[PDB]
């Protein structure tokens, strides 16, 4: 869990940074918050890691 | 003939022509798609037969 | 039957005497957004200059040194990747092809 | 005739919980392009970044920089901006064109689909037209 | 690199973020998650003359 949310982390502040169109950085932004829900409490929304 | 709720039913039925329903079914058989109606016709006869 | 793991680390067992201890100083680090951290290092040692502090964003020294700051280069642009595959001239081309394309369209 | 439209409307705005599906749904409102689209394209965004790479000539003291140049270069340059991000918003369904073949071991869907992305950002800015190929052919190995 | 919403505060039931808020929870799983805008602020002296 915390590998994905790192990797995502990662990957968005080198989104950012690079400079990218608005759909792919909040798909990643996203992504980062369902990795952080996924890490706090599991499968709470969506389907479970 | 002697179907008293079916023919109760078919008064209250409040859909007409095939085609009218089977976009009931489809849009209810999934929710979030654009409907074809006459290509989601298919999908009936291919989830029961 | 037993299954028997290890983390990868030793464990060695003195006493934790809490007064021979090797004497040592402290080196102050800010960071840029002021922040203030602070290091002890061993007595007969560098004190480095800078330092990936507490906060996790880099640490310099409270001193002036700056021997520094960069010395390295960005990547690569797209300015790069563009400039090496074109010519100047070809770049001035389309350039002045795409001023006369805005000028005919908008003001005639 | 607009009736079906109601159910079409009310279906697209509907719950989807699954992120894979909001984002497959998000990239389809960009329609696809074609040869000279893409040509004209690249054109764009190469007199976008001569453009600003001109700008920074001018930077240090090149000119006391006149209006007129000023307003028409930065429209020269904020159009090669915008026609290089409508280039990677178009081909963001070939991302997944293959991404959807990477997945079951190892990682996640959307995942790959960002890695995707992000070399798709590598394969725009390093894409030449002047060859004549067609745009995937070149996107598909950065990808 | 951008903020998130921890998921104890918003998917419990009722949302405390909900509450905080004033909003339908369902109305605001589209405000975090990325599928819906929120006017957050507004000049309502300047739309006003």
């Amino acid at each position: 869990l915390y590998r994905r949310v790192i990797n995502r982390n990662n990957r968005l502040k080198r989104l950012i940074d690079l400079g990218a169109p608005e759909i792919i950085v909040n798909n990643e932004k996203r992504m980062l918050q369902e990795s952080v829900d996924a890490l706090f409490d599991n499968g709470r929304r969506g389907r479970p890691v | 003939g002697f179907s008293e709720i079916m023919r109760s039913t078919l008064e209250k039925d409040n859909t007409v022509g095939t085609d009218e329903a089977l976009l009931d079914i489809y849009r209810k058989l999934r929710p979030g798609e654009p409907p074809t109606k006459e290509s989601a016709q298919t999908l009936l006869e291919n989830l029961f037969f | 039957r037993v299954l028997r793991g290890s983390r990868l680390g030793a464990v060695s067992y003195e006493t934790d005497r809490n007064h021979d201890l090797a004497p040592r100083q402290i080196a102050r680090y800010r960071t840029d957004n002021g922040e203030e951290f602070e290091v002890p290092f061993a007595d007969d040692a560098e004190i480095p200059g800078t330092w990936l502090c507490r906060n996790g964003m880099e640490g310099t020294l409270i001193e002036g040194d700056l021997p520094e700051p960069k010395k390295v280069k960005p990547p690569r642009t797209h300015w790069d990747m563009l400039l090496e595959r074109r010519s100047i001239e070809e770049l001035e081309e389309l350039l002045k092809e795409r001023l006369e394309l805005i000028r005919s369209r908008r003001r005639g | 005739s607009e009736a079906l439209r109601q159910a079409r409307k009310d279906a697209e705005l509907t719950a989807s919980a699954d992120s894979v599906r909001a984002y497959l749904k998000q990239i389809g409102k960009v329609a696809l392009l074609n040869a000279e689209e893409e040509v004209e394209l690249a054109k764009r965004i190469e007199a976008g970044l001569y453009a600003t790479q001109l700008m920074t000539e001018l930077s240090e003291r090149g000119e006391k920089l006149p209006a007129a140049q000023r307003r028409d270069m930065m429209w020269i340059c904020r159009d090669g901006d915008r026609a290089k991000n409508h280039l990677l918003e178009a081909n963001l369904r070939l991302v997944v064109s293959l991404a959807k073949r990477y997945t079951g071991r190892g990682m996640a869907f959307l995942d790959l689909i960002q890695e995707g992305n992000l070399g798709l950002i590598r394969a725009v800015e390093k894409f030449d037209y002047t060859k004549g190929y067609k745009f995937s052919t070149y996107a598909t190995w950065w990808i | 690199a951008a903020p998130v919403t921890h998921i104890w505060y918003f998917k419990g039931v009722p949302s405390r973020l909900g509450y905080l808020l004033d909003l339908a929870p369902k109305d605001l799983e589209k405000i975090i998650y990325f599928a819906a805008y929120v006017i957050t602020s507004v000049d309502e002296e300047m739309r006003h003359n």
